[PDB]
RNA sequence: UGACUGCUCCCUAGCAUGCUACUACCG
RNA sequence: GCGGUAGUAGCAUGCUAGGGAGCAG
C-alpha cells in the first residue's frame, strides 16, 4: 500500500527521523520525533488493512455474481444440451444394431411403433424410396436392427395393397411411394 | 465398463424424452419407464441392449421432434 | 384392549367424525363436535356454541381444517383402484403423478 | 459528525492554541495548549461515540416497527382468503336432503361418512380394467348404495371423452384403462 | 406437489470475553 | 517513577441471527 498519502507522510517522518538518529542527538529530540512519527505510523498501518479487506471483499463479490449469472445462462440451454450430450454419447457406445437404426431414420426409414422383442408382434416401417427398399427388402425377409423380419403386407399412402412382385426398377415411379412394411421377427 | 456406459445413456435418453412431452400420452410413457427401470437393474449385458434398442426406438419414431441429421452433423452420432 | 375385539362386528361407516349444525349469524354450517373411535368410544366436544356472532382467528383456523365441510361438499366417489374405504372426491378430475429421472 | 454541540468548542480552542504556538510564545502555553486540546478531545470523545451508538439504536427500531407492520398485513389477508374460501364451499349444501337427515337423527348428530353416501348428487368411479368394469358399471344405468345412477360421461388416464360403444373386450388393450365415470342420482338429487 | 428429527461443513452480520499495540487524563 | 481511566487499531475465543450444501432414520 504504497499510494496514499498516510504513505507518503510516514515516509517522510521516518526518514527524517532515521537521519536525525544516525547522526547523533540529544533526549528531546528523539521523543518529539516519535511523538510525531508515531500518529502517522498508526495512520498508515490502518489503511494498509482497510485496503486489504475492501479488495478481498470485492473479488468475492465480483465471483458470486459471475456465478449467479453462469447458473442462470446454463438453466436455459438445457434441452440443446442434453440432446448433444446424448447423441455424443451414442457415438461412443459404438453398438451395431443401434448404428443401423440411426442410419436408416437418418436417411428416412423410420419406424411407427416400439420395436418388439419377442419372436411375434408386428412392426411397422416407412420406406420413402425405391433405394431404401432395394437396401433393406430383397426377396421375402426384412432386415431391420441387426435382426431378420417376414414381409407380410405393403400398403402405400392412398391405403392400398401392392404385391411385391410389383415393385422393380422402372415398374415403380408409377407408385405412392411411402410404403408401409408390416412384418414378424423371425426366428 | 460397456454396462455403465449404457445405463448413463439410457438415463440420459430418458431426460431427453420427458423433455419432449411424452408423459402426456399414459401408455407410452408407462412403457418408457419400464425399460428405463428395467435396464438399470440389468445384470448382463446383451438384455440391457435390446431394451435400448426398444427405448431408442421410441424417440426415432416422432418425425418433428428432433433433427437426427443436423445432430448427426455436428461431430455427432454417425 | 376389549374395545379392538368388539369394533369389528360393528359397520365400518359408524366410525369417525360426528357432525352437526351450527348457525352463525344465520347462516348454517357443519362443524365436527365429536369422534368414535374404535379403540377408544365415543367421545364429546365440551365447549360447543351452535348460536354465535361472527367468529374470530383461531375458529377460523379450527374450521378450516376440519374434514367435515370438504366431504360435505364434495362428490361420492366408488374407487377400485384400492380396497381401503373411501369417502368422497374434491373436483371433478383425478390428479396423476409422476416421477422424473435423474441427471447425469 | 461536523457540526456537533462541542464541534465549535473544541475547533475555536485547537485554532487558538495553535495560533498561540505559532506565535512562539514560551514554554507555559505550550503547556497550556497540550492540557486544552487533550481535554478537549476527551470531551469530544464521548460526544462522538454516544451519537453513533444512538443513531444505530433507533434505525434497528424502525427497521422492527416496519416488519411487524408487514406481519399484520399478511395476517389480514389470509384472514379474508380463508373467509371467501368457507363461505364459497358453503353454498353447496343441497340445504333440503341435509336438513331431511339431520332432522331424523335422535340428538343431531350423524357420522360425517354418510352425508355424502346419502345426499350427494354426483358420483365418480375409478375402473382398473374391463373385467372390473363389467361387474360395476355395466350398460347405462347402475345401482350402487341403495340408489339408481345413470352415467352422464366417460373419460380416460389422459382426460379425453370415450363412447361406450367402443369399451368392449376387444377393444379393451387400445385404451388408457384408468377410467373415470360420472353418474347422475335419478330421481333424486340431479 | 416438497413431512418430522439428529449431526456436520462453508460464507456474512452482531454480541460478549481475552491478548497486544497508539495516544490522552489522573494520581 | 508506577498504576488506574477514555477512546482507536489489529488478533484470538464462544454464542445468537441469516444464507448455501452434505449424510442418517
Amino acid at each position: 500500500f504504497s499510494s496514499l498519502p498516510s504513505y507518503a507522510a510516514f515516509a517522510t517522518a521516518q526518514e527524517a527521523y532515521e537521519q536525525a538518529v544516525a547522526n547523533g542527538d540529544s533526549e528531546v529530540v528523539l521523543k518529539k520525533l516519535k511523538k510525531s512519527l508515531n500518529v502517522a505510523k498508526s495512520e498508515f498501518d490502518r489503511d494498509a488493512a482497510m485496503q486489504r479487506k475492501l479488495e478481498k471483499m470485492a473479488d468475492q463479490a465480483m465471483t458470486q455474481m459471475y456465478k449467479q449469472a453462469r447458473s442462470e445462462d446454463k438453466r436455459a440451454k438445457v434441452t440443446s444440451a442434453m440432446q448433444t450430450m446424448l447423441f455424443t454419447m451414442l457415438r461412443k457406445l459404438d453398438n451395431d444394431a443401434l448404428n443401423n437404426i440411426i442410419n436408416n431414420a437418418r436417411d428416412g426409414c423410420v419406424p411407427l411403433n416400439i420395436i418388439p422383442l419377442t419372436t411375434a408382434a408386428k412392426l411397422m416401417v416407412v420406406i420413402p424410396d425405391y433405394n431404401t427398399y432395394k437396401n433393406t427388402c430383397d426377396g421375402t425377409t426384412f432386415t431391420y436392427a441387426s435382426a431378420l423380419w417376414e414381409i407380410q403386407q405393403v400398403v402405400d399412402a392412398d391405403s392400398k395393397i401392392v404385391q411385391l412382385s410389383e415393385i422393380s426398377m422402372d415398374n415403380s415411379p408409377n407408385l405412392a411411394w411411402p410404403l408401409i412394411v408390416t412384418a414378424l421377427r423371425a426366428n | 465398463s460397456k454396462m455403465s456406459d449404457v445405463k448413463c445413456t439410457s438415463v440420459v435418453l430418458l431426460s431427453v424424452l420427458q423433455q419432449l412431452r411424452v408423459e402426456s400420452s399414459s401408455k407410452l410413457w408407462a412403457q418408457c419407464v419400464q425399460l428405463h427401470n428395467d435396464i438399470l437393474l440389468a445384470k448382463d449385458t446383451t438384455e440391457a441392449f435390446e431394451k435400448m434398442v426398444s427405448l431408442l426406438s421410441v424417440l426415432l419414431s416422432m418425425q418433428g421432434a428432433v433433427d437426427i441429421n443436423k445432430l448427426c452433423e455436428e461431430m455427432l452420432d454417425n | 384392549n376389549f374395545n379392538v375385539l368388539f369394533s369389528t362386528v360393528f359397520p365400518p361407516t359408524s366410525f369417525g367424525p360426528l357432525v352437526r349444525k351450527i348457525f352463525v349469524d344465520g347462516v348454517p354450517f357443519v362443524v365436527s363436535t365429536g369422534y368414535h373411535f374404535r379403540e377408544l368410544g365415543v367421545v364429546h366436544n365440551q365447549d360447543v356454541n351452535l348460536h354465535s356472532s361472527r367468529l374470530s382467528f383461531k375458529e377460523l383456523l379450527v374450521y378450516a381444517a376440519d374434514p367435515a365441510m370438504h366431504a360435505a361438499s364434495g362428490n361420492l366417489l366408488l374407487d377400485k383402484r384400492t380396497t381401503c374405504f373411501s369417502v368422497a372426491a374434491l373436483t371433478n378430475n383425478v390428479a396423476f403423478q409422476t416421477v422424473k429421472p435423474g441427471n447425469f
